């Protein structure tokens, strides 16, 4: 139900088109200021005629959109505030609704725009571990697993659609000391006796771990590591295609990604 | 008004009120200003029902007319100093436009008009205020 944004860019159209048309209304009470060399205002009549034009374009295609409205009206909702004044005191309900949207769009963008601190510096648990494993994968299109053999130290993969998974044992909290494989060439289930490492791939994907090595040291917020680990699958996520390959053509060499700012391009390029 | 009632008789062109309902106000008009002439000529009242009956204003009420006239040299008893350049601070058809559109002849009384006039058979006018207007000493043109 995003039609609302449809709706305020006809508001904002319908507002322009009566606005425009009293502009021009009120031009036309007067003619060339000083003109001395021609009769030029016509550019600015026909200026105005297209501005109609345009305005005219605007109504058809958004009458065009906008369908229709759904059945009973909100919903059944409101029906406390739609009821009686014996127990409506109502509209505060709907004042605190705005307050609390305001406050948290407030919150938001003071939150986005504090992202350039000022901190010179910063001076003077098996328990989270498994919360933050069940809270990602309850994320779709991306399994993971875990086992732990080597002991405190976490050990995990993660599988896509493809059987590219990758092998990620980190610590407690921050993920390091990754790698990667393709379609099954790791077998890490009971690899030579057990989940093997062997810190290996047939020589293509090395690429592909450099890449994601560095953006665990890039991603290395000082806390909170259920964002990172948050940014860390979500960096891995953005390699489902591997089809595209923008600033080059898709056969600049065996492969083209390095997305640490939300967008692919062609590698070897940064 | 008579005369140009019968000239509206003569020719359904005459000069209407221009707002509404007009196409028989002239009547009522011509009906209220007989009124106030009459009880206004023999030291008559001024501005009690008259008053009252008048205070109805139809959707006929225009605006926006001219009042002619020219600033002038307020120099009372003590000093009033003025440059060479940028100056301190203190017919019918227009004559006080938006923009300009000709020659911009200017006037002290209450004319400023066209200096030809732009028209064909208004000559008349033309004629009768070819030389100086009324007190025209500030019959003067400007630019621009």
């Amino acid at each position: 139900s995003v039609n609302l944004e449809a709706f305020s860019q006809a508001i904002s159209a319908i507002q322009a088109l009566r606005s425009s048309v009293s502009r021009v209304f009120d031009c036309l009470k007067d003619g060339m200021r000083n003109k001395e060399t021609l009769e030029g205002r016509e550019k600015a009549f026909i200026a105005h005629f297209q501005d109609n034009l345009h305005s005219v374009n605007r109504d058809l295609n958004e009458l065009e959109r906008l369908s229709n409205l759904v059945g009973k009206p909100s919903e059944n909702h409101p029906l406390h505030n739609s009821g009686l004044l014996s127990l409506d005191p109502y509209s505060q309900l709907l004042q605190a609704y705005k307050w609390s949207n305001k406050l948290q769009y407030h919150a938001g963008l003071a939150s986005g725009l504090l992202n350039q601190q000022s901190l010179k510096r910063s001076a003077n648990p098996q328990y989270v571990d498994d919360v933050i494993s069940r809270i990602d994968r309850m994320f779709p299109e991306m399994s993971i697993h875990l086992s732990r053999p080597n002991g405190t130290s976490a050990m995990l993969l993660v599988t896509l659609g493809k059987v590219l998974k990758v092998i990620v044992v980190m610590r407690s909290l921050f993920i390091d000391r990754t790698i990667v494989k393709g379609y099954n060439e790791n077998v890490y289930t009971e690899d030579g006796k057990l989940d093997i490492w062997s810190k290996s791939n047939y020589q293509v994907f090395q690429k592909v771990t450099d890449h994601a090595t560095t953006a665990l040291l890039h991603y290395q917020l000082p806390q909170m590591p259920d964002v990172v680990v948050r940014s860390f699958m979500t960096w891995l996520r953005s390699y489902i295609k591997l089809f595209q390959a923008p600033c080059q053509r898709c056969g600049k060499f065996l492969q083209d990604g390095l997305p640490p700012t939300w967008r692919d391009f062609r590698t070897l390029e940064a | 008004m008579v005369v140009i009632r019968i000239w509206g008789l003569l020719k359904p062109s005459c000069l209407p009120v221009y707002t509404a309902t007009s196409d028989d106000s002239m009547s009522l008009l011509f009906r209220l200003l007989t009124k106030l002439w009459i009880c206004c000529r023999d030291e008559g009242p001024a501005s009690p029902a008259s008053d009252g009956l008048v205070s109805r204003l139809q959707p006929k009420q225009p605006l926006r007319l001219q009042f002619g006239r020219a600033p002038t040299l307020p120099g009372s008893a003590a000093t009033l100093q003025l440059d060479g350049l940028a100056r301190a601070p203190g017919l019918h058809l227009g004559a006080c436009p938006t923009e300009e559109c000709k020659a911009c002849t200017r006037c002290g009384c209450v004319t400023m008009l066209k200096s030809p006039n732009r028209t064909t058979a208004v000559k008349q006018w033309e004629q009768r205020w070819i030389k100086n207007c009324l007190a025209v000493e500030g019959r003067g043109p400007d630019a621009c």
